[PDB]
RNA sequence: GGCAUAGUUC
DNA sequence: CAACGGGCGGAACTATGCC
DNA sequence: CCGTTGTT
């Protein structure tokens, strides 16, 4: 059934338990942001990293 | 523009302090290690 | 602070 | 015909050893 | 792999 609604959806669906993973990749740890930050010491570019 | 004889090096020129800057325990670079070489077997 | 090596994502 | 020299992807993220 | 330069 729609959840919103309360309808039944026309087409069936096909659910059951299967066993899924959590990898280690997360968003916590890449993202990344800069605006003027520090900057490389022999070119004077910004730094990386 | 460029004289052929200007082509054997008999001056030789040292880049300022800013190309070969130094390290921060002060470290020298390998600019300066060989220009150090260099110097001293001129002297010698 | 820098050099190198390894692993991983697309 | 032989010898020599330069050329070989793009980004990104961790870690560890050493000067 | 294939553009230069030498040797022959």
């Amino acid at each position: 059934y729609n959840g919103f609604t309360g309808r039944k959806i026309t087409s069936q669906i096909f659910i059951g338990p299967t066993y899924y993973q959590r990898l280690k990749h997360m968003v916590d740890d890449k993202i990344h942001s800069r605006a003027r930050g520090p900057i490389q010491i022999l070119n004077r570019q910004p730094m990386e990293g | 523009y460029a004289r052929p004889e200007w082509m054997i090096v008999t001056v030789l020129p040292v880049p300022p302090l800013s190309v070969r800057p130094a390290v921060v325990a002060r470290n020298q670079d390998d600019l300066t290690h060989k220009l150090a070489d260099i110097v001293k077997i001129n002297n010698q």
